[PDB]
């Protein structure tokens, strides 16, 4: 008559690592790392992303005429942008402090756009003539839809003195530009006046832009440059423009709905018609796993990212053959 | 195994014991079989369930990367940004991996200890009524039917 | 606990032993009481203090936040700086909390194992001379007064 | 006759945590986390902080007339400043490289202020008329005390040509500014000359500033701006000002006694007349605990900061009931 | 030492067993000497070597410092950069130092656990044929020549 | 008769540390920290570094004439520059975006110098009298070998127009510079024209520099200032220079051969005539240890830096006497 102390075994083929032994078979393990995603871009709590497709953030905010899908877009959870969108600044140039802008954009879910300075309202200057073949729309020369390329009226450019006060209670993002022509005469052809400047004021803005006539690389068949600028106009405060040439006028501004909690991710991926509570640039995550190894960059209720290929816990004992 | 029992002086596990992680096989006149020890099983389950819960929690504070863009002439601070975010992933990955390596070892020794304890409990309790075979098993000097075997399983073997 | 002495084969602590961490209770014709074991206690105190001094030291290198200011259009490197500091704080917090969770466990097992060793010192010495009751206690077959009891305490039992 | 092996209990009610079990009563424990502070700003090893009250660093350095508490102040351990001090640049404007400057202040414990270009010293320009009702002192229009708002004399503003040589063995902080009027009339009314500039030179400095006559919102009833600059004057180097108007001249400068080790902290608290070895923005710490969870920013011999709410070690054994 | 054998109930090592880590001493009628035990030794070598290889790999991701220059008016980011790189070195030095500290403790105990399991292995085997001397050694009651002594090492002692 | 269970001791004197005991002697230990180095700068896998000796990076690239040892240097593994190279900008001044260029250099192993505007080739401007006694070569006044300090020919500085097109498959580093005289006469003497400019352009560059006449300390007995600029020219793009004075034109430019993996390290050390696979600014590491404590900055196949003085693992067991 015998009594024996012993312990569970079973057909588990499951293995865990230790410091002194690798690949130890256990009766019971817990794999705590997510390695699968769905490969799609999905809504985030039923709230679709701004998928800028071929349009760059700049090409959206200025209304590149090839970015008419994004004239006024609904609130978004995150924004998705390609590596190298072909529809950036149609007219070659520079967006000044672009990244510092993007940063704010990254903490913004909604823009409601509104008119600040009407295209009708330019008494003394023409502004339907500011169109470039470099910015085509539907065949015909065009330009950024939210700003206005004012040209001379009857060989005269009278000093502009226009002004806007912010009587919406949301911070207003305001965009303007200058044109640096390529030759001494282009200046004269377009605006008449030889030496020019654009001077921008707010409570905190003290700016005087001045054009930069220089000989440079044809790029999108263009030898001149737009050079765009922006500011946040606090609500109940006025911006004060003034120029005697080269002014790209604000026509539209963006009303901020600072909703908060967003990101611009980099994805050559199309929209995928799904929901998810966690999204990565590579696809969306669905697990209770404490961790995943999909992608460092995620938005939403997410596992912690690690660089491991494998993370598994013993729960049971060494499974003996 | 630190504590000498599992894959030690008990050379193997029991496929037959489907009811708990530690227990008994008794073999006498009226037949035989297995009976899991509920108490140690239930202490072991608790200890392991907290362990894992503790492993999930404490690794929840973790660094969350944030994408950030820098232009052609801001290379240094972008590279700062790179080396910095990569640095934290390496710290947290080192951390998570090494903790798993460590606590997996502690769990295996935990189970080993649980078995050694149970053995020692049974062994003392069988003072000099049985030949400790040295293989997980005690051979009685007297006959020990299902009423008696359960006596040991009870904790209340002890012929008072 | 791993070594099965504390809250294990020995169900409990002794409120009446105020003299040390581990030791002896004796009981015979002349009456009874406690006696703390000096050497195992003193090894426990040294082990435990060294650990605490070790725990304080290896942590003193830690990251120090430093105030840094950034204007309205330096938001990207402000966030960097913020993610950078919150980063090291989460890493040090984790480090410190966990080493505490880990070393706490190791301390307790240490005490468990100190009692177990002390039990085995006594268990051997008492060789064939006492029924190992199995609860912390040995019962002599041959009457054992204070000169004898102190014999075991002394570690110089043995009928040479 | 029994001998029993056993261990200590007691009435300790102290709990510690482990990986496998929470709330484990031990017979002895060492709480190692400090959770308390005095709630005050104190001296740092007997050395009182510069507590800027309602003045901002800028407001102190250029000597806002509302910031007279700080016209000359003794060596400091640390500086304390509020989140939104009311006494800043009284006359609206900017301070330039403000933060890079505040960074230096993090490594300085003592200024000593000395005259470099006396107010009397101006033969051909008036120096007592550049005052503004925006910077009032005692009810009377005043101005930043360490700089001189130079104004045109008998209706001419003759070219300025001044030069300072550092004949102290310290680095020297040097502060100057430029006015940006809001119309060409103010330009004429104040300085005569309509096309001005300021030029400044050291071994390393090569700057020619120039006013920006733009049109802007009233901030403290002012539509002008000052924009202050600064530099570090090496000993045996000379700074070389030159201007035909808009020039806010150095009257004063600060001698850096670079005693090293400091912080500008952000706290709405006043002086508390305590002394201490370790100070945070919420209060000061008196302990030997290796760690603390008060606030991340400290100055002096401090415990290590952690975000824990609780850090207790076992030293004793599991305490049975 | 946790497992109570090394520098425990075995006072000290054997200057004369130059052949392995754990082993046997016999002393009988035909002479006396030392025999390293191959299995426990080889299990220990493997376990330790893995530990070392482990320690080296898991520490191989580790932050690499990259040089970076800044101008007179870039003091904040230079300092950001300095306290960033110093910061990771401190996290990695702690991680490395503590791992050495921790695992050294575990290594020593492993050897302890190994010597113990071997003592426990001999003690079941020798059943009741030998006085357990309390000191590492067992004294047989019946003459045990070299053929007998290898019956113990062997594993095939026990009179069948 | 006795059989005994027991364990190894020996004359090992090696000590290792644990949490609970320090200085524990062990039969066996593995020291895993590298404490030693050869104390020299060595080639990196047979490939000698560029050791700039006394020349600063700036001094090397513009070709300061005390830096002729470096007129065409081969592919390098790493660069070594001292802390305060004596031979920098000989003609005092500033190197614009210097640090961002040194960055690029970090990721570059080879430059090949080529001519893009011959010195002979300047028809209407004197290209040989742009020499200063601040830039001496062999006693005689010289100048930055890779750029040309154009001066007036017969008292006319005709407006410059030159153009270079990149037809190599490499990116090309183009260096130029402007000159800031200190007085009106200086301007007038050297260039004739009193209000001058340089306007630089490529597809991505939109520049117009303007001399900045002010009055400043004599550094190298020079009172004016050079201000050097730089760009990377894409292969098949064209930089389009234009100036009426102050121009320090290109003559040479560097073609990039971007083999990557290099640093600039800082070291008062000379060349050591050695090979290694791991180099620190202090000396190089010949070792198999996982870790080392030499210096944090290294290039090559390298053990990991830690700040420890000692890192020794137990392998054997507690060595009992
Ligand atoms: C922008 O317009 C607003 C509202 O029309 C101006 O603020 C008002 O101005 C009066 C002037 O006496 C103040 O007393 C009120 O506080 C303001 N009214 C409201 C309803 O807020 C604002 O000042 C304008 N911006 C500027 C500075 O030109
Ligand atoms: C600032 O003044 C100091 C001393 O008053 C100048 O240093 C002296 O100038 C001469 C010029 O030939 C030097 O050779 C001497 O070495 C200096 N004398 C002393 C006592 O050191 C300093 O050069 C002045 N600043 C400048 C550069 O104009
Ligand atoms: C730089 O020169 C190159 C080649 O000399 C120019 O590229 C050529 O331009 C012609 C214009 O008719 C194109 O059709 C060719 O495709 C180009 N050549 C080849 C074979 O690549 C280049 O455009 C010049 N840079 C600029 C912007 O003017
Ligand atoms: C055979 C015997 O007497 N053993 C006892 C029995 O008395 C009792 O029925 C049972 C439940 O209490 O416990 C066992
Ligand atoms: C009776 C006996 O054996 N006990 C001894 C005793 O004789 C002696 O006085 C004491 C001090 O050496 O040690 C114990
Ligand atoms: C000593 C003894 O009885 N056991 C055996 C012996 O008989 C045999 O010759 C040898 C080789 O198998 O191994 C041992
Ligand atoms: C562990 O097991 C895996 C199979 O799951 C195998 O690919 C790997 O090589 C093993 N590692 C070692 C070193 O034993
Ligand atoms: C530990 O004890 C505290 C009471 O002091 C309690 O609030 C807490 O929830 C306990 N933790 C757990 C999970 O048992
Ligand atoms: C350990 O030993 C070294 C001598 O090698 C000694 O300098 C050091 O102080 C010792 N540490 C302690 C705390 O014993």
């Amino acid at each position: 008559d015998q009594i024996c102390i012993g312990y569970h075994a079973n057909n588990s083929t499951e293995q865990v690592d230790t410091i002194m032994e690798k690949n130890v078979t256990v009766t019971h393990a817990q794999d705590i790392l997510e390695k699968t995603h769905n490969g799609k871009l999905c809504d985030l709590d039923g709230v679709k992303p701004l998928i800028l497709r071929d349009c760059s953030v700049a090409g959206w905010l200025l209304g590149n005429p090839m970015c008419d899908e994004f004239i006024n877009v609904p609130e978004w959870s995150y924004i998705v942008e390609k590596a190298n969108p072909v529809n950036d600044l149609c007219y070659p140039g520079d967006f000044n402090d672009y990244e510092e802008l993007k940063h704010l954009l990254s903490r913004i879910n909604h823009f409601e756009k509104i008119q600040i300075i009407p295209k009708s309202s330019w008494s003394s200057h023409e502004a339907s003539l500011g169109v470039s073949s470099a910015c085509p729309y539907q065949g015909k020369s065009s330009f950024f839809r939210n700003v206005v390329w004012l040209i001379k009226k009857n060989s005269t450019y009278p000093t502009i003195k226009r002004s806007y006060n912010n009587t919406n209670q949301e911070d207003l993002l305001v965009l303007w530009g200058i044109h640096h022509p390529n030759d001494a005469a282009e200046q004269t052809k377009l605006y008449q006046n030889p030496t020019t400047y654009i001077s921008v004021g707010t409570s905190t803005l003290n700016q005087r832009l001045v054009p930069r006539i220089a000989t440079r690389s044809k790029v999108n068949g263009q030898s001149g440059r737009m050079e765009f600028f922006w500011t946040i106009l606090k609500p109940n405060d006025a911006i004060n423009f003034e120029s005697n040439g080269n002014f790209i006028a604000p026509e539209y501004a963006y009303k901020i709905v600072k909703k908060g909690d967003s990101t611009i991710m980099k994805s050559e991926l199309e929209y995928g018609n799904c929901n998810t509570k966690c999204q990565t640039p590579m696809g969306a995550i669905n697990s209770s796993m404490p961790f995943h190894n999909i992608h460092p960059l995620t938005i939403g209720e997410c596992p912690k990212y690690v660089k491991s290929n494998r993370l598994v816990l013993a729960t049971g004992l060494r499974n003996s053959p | 195994g630190l504590f000498g029992a599992i894959a030690g002086f008990i050379e193997g596990g029991w496929q037959g014991m489907v009811d708990g992680w530690y227990g008994y096989h008794h073999s006498n006149e009226q037949g035989s079989g297995y009976a899991a020890d509920k108490e140690s099983t239930q202490k072991a389950i608790d200890g392991v369930t907290n362990k894992v819960n503790s492993i999930i929690d404490k690794m929840n504070t973790q660094f969350e990367a944030v994408g950030r863009e820098f232009n052609n002439l801001e290379r240094r601070i972008e590279n700062l940004n790179k080396k910095m975010e990569d640095g934290f992933l390496d710290v947290w990955t080192y951390n998570a991996e090494l903790l798993v390596l460590m606590e997996n070892e502690r769990t295996l020794d935990f189970h080993d200890s649980n078995v050694k304890n149970l053995y020692d409990k049974v062994r003392l309790q069988l003072r000099d009524n049985a030949k400790e075979l040295g293989n997980g098993c005690f051979e009685f000097y007297h006959k020990c039917d299902n009423e008696c075997m359960e006596s040991v399983r009870n904790g209340t073997y002890d012929y008072p």
